[PDB]
């Protein structure tokens, strides 16, 4: 029963989060484990794009690479910024309400 | 836009790095050997 339930567990999560993570993954290929570029996923729906877009640009001038790609539906959304300019921007992310 | 800016400017980074820290090392590496053979010099000299 203890298998059993790890087994039921995992996969109500990886049938939810397969197809976001492998859109994510897709559009940084090769530089998520990299220390020059950071990179934070996070979701956003139709609604949400153009908000997030404007506060990140405003915080992170045009040196910020904002990617998404579909999935059916909203969009996962990578954000992808240099190392040290963390803080702002993930400030800008909680200003608008979307978080990592 | 294009993801393939950062891709293949990350790359070469990581290429001036290394560049860096090897003419660091075999630059000092000339300067230990060069005081050893100068000390000999000096003892060649010396007891000659």
């Amino acid at each position: 029963t203890r298998q059993k339930q790890e087994l039921e567990e995992e996969l109500a999560l990886a049938q939810a989060y397969l197809e976001p993570l492998e859109r994510l993954a897709a559009l940084a290929h090769g530089l998520d484990k990299s220390p020059f570029l950071r990179v934070i996923p996070f979701l956003l729906t139709e609604k949400e794009l153009p908000l997030v877009e404007e506060a990140l640009r405003k915080a992170l001038e045009d040196r910020y690479l904002l990617a998404h790609e579909a999935y059916a539906g909203g969009v996962p959304a990578l954000v992808v910024v240099h190392r040290k300019e963390v803080d702002q921007a993930k400030a800008a992310l909680s200003r608008a309400g979307v978080a990592e | 836009g294009l993801i393939k800016s950062l891709a293949e400017k990350e790359k070469q980074l990581l290429e001036r790095l290394e560049a860096a820290k090897k003419e660091a090392e075999e630059r000092v590496k000339r300067a230990e050997a060069e005081a050893k053979a100068l000390l000999e010099e000096a003892e060649a000299k010396a007891k000659a």
